């Protein structure tokens, strides 16, 4: 930064280690200020080197003594003298961190809060900042998951994973913090982070339990309260982590939880092409959810959920592995949600297929296919027409329902003559085709 | 054999060769090809009735006769035309100033921006102005603010303006624009705005352009007191630049990186805030930094162990960049002389006292920064 | 003061048609039709009878008169 | 085997397809011999769903030859005067641009014949510029087997008189390549970026034709101390000094084109010029001493045999503070006189002529 | 700029009356009533 003006590498050499043996116990202080007086004098002559040597000196004599109370007011009086040189700070906190991870001891979290006081004054990006993401992460550990610490590492990563981040070290700091903050089980704030670090992707090609751990932490943030299309999508990308790293029960089990998923997601167009795609697998075939999905996908079949539970619900009780199976509905208070948000999910679905087929049916046929009754259909049916899904107009004194849109006469008698336009390209092809089949036939 | 291997040699002669009949074919093609006059659409009267303005001559209308996707064509759209055919037979999209393109797709194979020393500060500044608005929007979202627009370089003639522009231009080498700012001057009164809209609606179809140009002072002036006909085409052409950058429709994702050597000279209108967002001043390299330039200089040098690095520095000051390839240079044919095969401490004090006592002469070797 | 603002202004505080012109566009190669869009953007004006036209940049342009002609 | 079927068709395929080019480049050349329309090319790089052209005629017309049916854009790079179908409306073949019509040829001499034995005095400094400057252009390889790009901006500083024209000329001349001259005291214009405009273009002819030799004068004209008042600030002169730097690294690959920058006193220039990849090599041109100064006007003389067994000692005395073209003037002055002094004495009353 | 068309005629005369190859056919006088001459003065005692 500066030029260096007077070394006194010579001086440090000869009376260094006799201070340390004049204060083996540290006893005395006459000899830490006369060496405070020392690297005074260097600071002045702009030497980096020999100062840096003395606060390293000055901390190691306070581990060797042991006296935790006086290094946290002589940290404290070295980082606020005048900031000394930002080199020398710098590597005096790395040996702090250094040492306070090798000691247990209670009051460490006193060290450790103490140094990040000293370091959060600024200079983060700048002279050393993964220090004090060790000491944040050191926090994490000593006090063993809760949420005020849990907090403080949401609100540090930002700076330094913006300037100077790490492939690896970097990312696994994020993601040991954002499962602090789903076990503090806060979903906005968690969601924020999470969607504001997935956008740093292509490393993901060389993952060896990163992707999945980011994957499977953010699982239960989406899932918690509506997610289900994010939920097959992410599901489907942590399914072709097995497809390079072949292990049967998890492949399988990612295989089995995609299928429920992608079938469970509301309808959409984006929904129908996922379902398509993942329809024709070949390694798909060898499990039971292949027939759940080639069932439950297109031929619009009636899907009595009633039925379903007993032709293709074995997994609730016993499949190949039913360990996502009984993740999903075989849980308590969560299965009964997702049990609940499979018994509608059909019904639109079941509602939705009976449009492009049944114009007008009566009501007390609708509600048995639905397998409610009258309120309950008709309270469905408005919740799919006010979403626009379909187009249904209802009569409800006498419960009749229709889904053809009334034909304007303008383009009704359009599509008649299209139809008589079709007629007439007809005569014409079959005109030519018999008359010419004629000639050959008579070729005699 | 003489069979197989005389074969293997008459073949290859073609291949590539014997490629002519059909080159003969495509430029009897082009002898009786039928020559489509060009013109711009400026609306369109009817569905199919099109108000389109000869490049040079007058507003004809003219038809698509069958399949010409007349939806697809828009005021303003280029167009073929035949003064016998009455209709558009097909659709041609648009220009790219030829002339500034190669100059701006001609950047030399240069070295990374990392083999210049001193100057870390302004390549964060380069690296903050150019890559963070378009790596993460979305933290400049949650901001909720545009990015910045423009950086100013200035200082002494010598610091490496030409060597970060170059190096930025080899960075990308296909969507970075190179401006010279001295071929707007044309035997014709046109073509003189006429291109520096051009390579703005260039801007205007790629997003992320970087556009570089240098001396701004050659556009810029103060004011023009009895102005003369060219001293009058400089200021409308600067007012026409002025309303084509800032103008009323502004400009996105493009940055304008300029550099010039008298800032003071500079019309105060251009420089103010909204169009020059920042301004960086160059300042003189530093020692240490001329250090690290005189190592990266000397790098490929045949020499040994007894430099005095230190020496060169305490005589060497206030020299740019410049001068110290000059004392390499010098140490060069000083070594040339005499036929040595390495190059001697003894060589570089020749060259440092030979470019100090060049330097003594010259006097005002920088403009004061503003 | 905008000298844009009573124009953007005054235009729909009393409903009336607004025009731009712009006089630096409209010195250009179209000087021959230059006259032929006075006449049209004068009969769009006598349309609307609630019209105003509004001309800019006229002082560096448009007719000068100190300079000799160029 | 299979060759005798290959051949009688591959040489019978030779030159049937070569026939018909030359076929056709005689029904295109005739139209090459015949273009009428200068080709102003606004390029569009069209990609048919790979380029394409626009071309302002000569007449006032454009026309967009598709995909450039007859050049490749490599060598069709834009600008003015490539050949156009007059009746095709296509781009029919390059041909040679204008160079800016003072550049056309301002002083440009075609070859320079002064050599290198009529000037002297300053051989130290002649051999090295020559070294510098006309051993790139002969030895151009040693240069590049090497791996050192020889310098281009040489820089030669000194009172009028030193023979800076000549020896720039005579190295051209040794060279046996282009020469070019710039009057520097005269690329001051009124027009906007016209001496911009100037040196650029005679740049590009520079590099037009053959490795060349830039001879700007005047570069203390040029190039201004920067010593500022408002009196003049150097401002639009600054627009041609910048414009001539940016030009200095066009050359900078094969290393062709020098430039050398004739001027009396190197201090009015500011540390812009006087770089290591822009005028690097200054060289001092001085006054030459007695015995150089009577050697240079002997040389002159050489070619006058009137007064026999002149030794010049008594006009070397008398040449104080002289320059060679002084020293010529004195010599010339002796050619001017001695007809019908002589001999040692007429030689004094050419300095004193002047003033 | 004052004075501009004056230097393009002194750039073009010189190329003229340069002589090039020195020939004893053609002469060229110049006649004024004052030394006003330009800086070709100097480069004249060559040709002039
Ligand atoms: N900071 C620098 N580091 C390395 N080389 C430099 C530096 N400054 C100048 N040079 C030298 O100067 C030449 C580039 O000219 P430059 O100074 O970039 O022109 P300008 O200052 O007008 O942009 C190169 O040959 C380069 O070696
Ligand atoms: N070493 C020399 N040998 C022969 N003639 C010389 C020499 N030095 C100068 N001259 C004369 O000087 C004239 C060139 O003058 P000029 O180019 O104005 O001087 P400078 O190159 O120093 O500016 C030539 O006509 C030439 O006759």
């Amino acid at each position: 930064i500066v030029k260096m003006e007077v070394d006194y590498s010579a001086t440090v050499d000869q009376r260094l280690p006799e201070c340390a043996k004049l204060a083996k116990e540290g006893r005395l202080q006459e000899v830490i200020e006369t060496l405070l007086s020392l690297e005074k004098q260097t600071r002045t002559a702009s030497d980096m080197v020999s100062t840096s040597r003395i606060l390293v000196a000055v901390v190691k004599m306070c581990y060797e003594a042991k006296e935790w109370d006086l290094l946290n007011e002589n940290i404290m009086l070295l980082s606020k003298r005048r900031s000394q040189l930002k080199q020398a700070v710098a590597k005096m906190v790395q040996q702090c961190c250094t040492y306070v991870e090798e000691i247990t001891d209670l009051p460490i979290k006193l060290r450790l809060i103490d140094t990040l006081r000293m370091v959060t004054e600024g200079k983060i990006y700048v002279e050393i900042e993964r220090a004090r993401l060790t000491k944040t992460l050191a926090t994490i550990k000593e006090q063993n998951g809760d949420v005020k610490e849990a907090a403080s590492i949401l609100q540090e990563l930002q700076v330094e994973t913006y300037g100077s981040m790490e492939k690896k070290e970097r990312v696994e700091f994020i993601l040991e913090q954002m499962r602090l903050c789903l076990a503090v089980k806060d979903y906005i704030r968690t969601q924020i982070i999470s969607k504001k670090i997935n956008t740093k992707f292509f490393q993901e090609e060389n993952t060896e339990k990163l992707k999945l751990k980011y994957y499977n932490l953010m699982i239960q943030l989406d899932q918690h309260e509506g997610s289900y299309l994010s939920i097959c999508k992410h599901y489907r990308a942590i399914y072709d982590t097995p497809c390079i790293q072949a292990e049967s029960e998890k492949w399988q089990q990612a295989l089995k939880s995609v299928v429920l998923y992608v079938i469970l997601a509301p309808f959409d167009n984006e929904q129908s092409d996922l379902v398509h795609r993942i329809s024709g697998d070949k390694k798909l075939e060898e499990i039971p959810k292949y027939k759940d999905l080639l069932k439950l996908f297109t031929t619009m079949e009636l899907m009595r959920w009633s039925t379903l539970v007993e032709d293709y619900g074995m997994e609730l009780r016993k499949g190949s592995l039913e360990s996502p199976a009984t993740d999903v509905f075989g849980s308590t208070e969560e299965g009964e949600k997702r049990w609940k948000d499979l018994k509608n999910r059909v019904v639109e679905h079941n509602i939705r297929i009976m449009a492009k087929y049944y114009t007008r049916i009566t009501m007390k046929r609708m509600a048995q296919l639905l397998d409610l009754s009258v309120d309950e259909s008709e309270a469905f049916l408005s919740n799919l027409v006010v979403n626009k899904t379909i187009f249904a107009k209802v009569d409800r004194l006498a419960g009749i329902i229709n889904f053809q849109r009334p034909k304007d006469p303008n383009n009704l008698l359009n599509d008649w003559s299209q139809k008589l336009n079709s007629l007439m390209s007809l005569v014409n092809k079959t005109t030519h085709l018999i008359a010419k089949e004629e000639m050959i036939h008579n070729l005699q | 054999k003489e069979i197989d291997g005389r074969l293997k040699e008459l073949r290859e002669q073609l291949k590539e060769l014997t490629k002519q009949y059909e080159k003969s074919e495509n430029d009897l093609k082009a002898l009786q090809s039928v020559g489509q006059i060009v013109g711009e659409v400026l609306k369109q009267l009817t569905e199919e009735k099109f108000i389109v303005k000869a490049t040079n001559g007058p507003r004809y209308v003219v038809g698509c006769r069958r399949q010409l996707d007349k939806s697809k064509l828009k005021p303003g759209t280029r167009v073929a035309l035949d003064m016998t055919t009455l209709t558009i037979m097909r659709y041609l999209p648009r220009e790219v100033d030829p002339l500034v393109y190669n100059m701006s797709h001609e950047d030399p194979g240069n070295v990374s921006y990392s083999e210049i020393g001193g100057l870390s500060e302004q390549i964060r500044e380069l690296r903050e102005v150019i890559e963070l608005p378009l790596t993460n929007p979305e933290l400049f979202q949650r901001v909720g603010i545009i990015p910045p627009k423009g950086c100013l370089l200035y200082g002494p003639p010598g610091t490496g303006k030409t060597l970060l522009a170059r190096a930025v231009a080899s960075q990308l080498d296909c969507n970075f624009l190179k401006v010279v700012s001295s071929s707007i001057v044309d035997k014709y009164i046109g073509e003189s705005a006429r291109l520096i809209r051009e390579m703005f609606n260039y801007a205007r179809d790629h997003q992320p352009c970087i556009i570089f140009m240098d001396e701004i002072d050659a556009i810029g002036g103060r004011r023009f007191s009895e102005g003369t006909s060219a001293d009058r085409e400089i200021q409308r052409t600067l007012m026409e630049l002025l309303n084509q950058m800032d103008g009323f429709d502004t400009l996105h994702r493009v940055k304008m990186i300029m550099a010039t050597n008298r800032p003071d000279t500079l019309d105060p209108a251009l420089l103010r805030p909204g169009r020059l967002d920042r301004k960086i001043h160059i300042d003189l390299p530093n020692e240490q930094a001329r250090l690290d330039i005189l190592k990266i200089h000397a790098g490929p040098i045949t020499k040994h162990g007894e430099i005095d690095y230190e020496a060169i520095v305490k005589l060497s000051d206030g020299f740019n960049g410049a001068d110290l390839r000059n004392v390499c240079t010098e140490a060069g044919m000083f070594a040339i002389r005499a036929d040595h095969d390495f190059v001697v401490q003894e060589d570089f004090m020749k060259a440092v006292r030979k470019v100090a006592d060049s330097k003594k002469l010259e006097s005002k070797l920088d403009y004061k920064p503003v | 003061c905008g000298k844009t603002m009573l124009a953007k202004a005054v235009a729909h505080h009393t409903t009336a048609a607004f025009i731009r012109v712009v006089g630096s566009e409209f010195v250009q190669k179209y000087l021959g039709e230059g006259p032929r869009m006075v006449r049209d953007v004068f009969r769009l004006a006598k349309e609307n009878a609630p019209a105003i036209i509004f001309i800019d940049e006229i002082d560096a342009i448009a007719t000068k008169r100190f300079d000799a002609q160029t | 085997k299979i060759m005798k079927s290959e051949v009688l068709r591959v040489t019978h395929e030779l030159q049937a397809m070569k026939d018909k080019i030359k076929e056709n480049s005689e029904k295109i050349k005739v139209n090459k011999t015949l273009p009428y329309l200068v080709s102003n090319v606004i390029e569009l790089l069209d990609v048919d769903p790979g380029k394409c052209a626009v071309i302002k005629t000569s007449t006032r017309q454009t026309y967009f030859l598709p995909v450039i049916g007859l050049v490749d854009a490599e060598k069709l790079k834009p600008g003015d005067l490539v050949g156009v179908n007059k009746d095709s409306y296509l781009i029919l073949e390059t041909l040679p641009t204008e160079y800016d019509s003072r550049v056309k040829a301002m002083e440009v001499d075609e070859r320079p014949t002064e050599q290198y034995s009529d000037i002297g005095g300053l051989d130290k400094q002649i051999q090295e510029l020559v070294e510098a400057i006309v051993l790139p252009m002969n030895h151009k390889e040693k240069f590049e087997n090497l791996g050192i790009q020889p310098p281009k901006g040489v820089l030669m500083y000194g009172p009028p008189g030193t023979g800076k024209t000549l020896l720039a000329r005579a190295c051209a001349a040794q060279t046996k390549a282009t020469f070019l001259k710039l009057a520097g005291p005269q690329l001051v214009q009124m027009f906007i970026g016209d001496g911009a405009k100037l040196v650029r273009d005679a740049f590009a002819l520079a590099k037009e034709k053959a490795p060349s030799i830039i001879f700007i004068d005047e570069l203390d004209a040029i190039g201004t101390k920067r010593f500022d008042s408002e009196k003049a600030g150097d401002r639009e002169v600054q627009r041609t000094m910048l414009e001539l730097l940016n030009q200095l690294d066009g050359f900078q690959p094969n290393t062709q084109v020098k430039v050398i920058a004739a001027t009396n006193r190197v201090d009015i220039l500011d540390p812009a010029l006087l770089r290591s990849g822009r005028l690097d090599r200054k060289i001092e041109f001085p006054m030459p001493n007695e015995e150089a100064r009577a050697r240079i006007m002997q040389i002159h003389s050489r070619k006058m045999n009137v007064s026999p067994d002149v030794n010049y000692e008594e006009l070397a005395r008398c040449t104080d503070d002289f320059n060679g073209a002084q020293c010529k003037a004195v010599c010339v002055e002796a050619g001017m006189i001695a007809l019908r002094e002589l001999t040692h004495e007429d030689y004094m009353e050419g300095i004193l002529e002047v003033q | 700029g004052g004075d501009n068309e004056v230097q393009r005629t002194m750039l073009e005369l010189i190329n003229q009356l340069d002589g090039f190859d020195p020939r004893g056919n053609i002469k060229v006088l110049m006649a004024t009533n004052r030394p006003d001459t330009l800086d070709p003065a100097l480069m004249r005692p060559g040709r002039l």
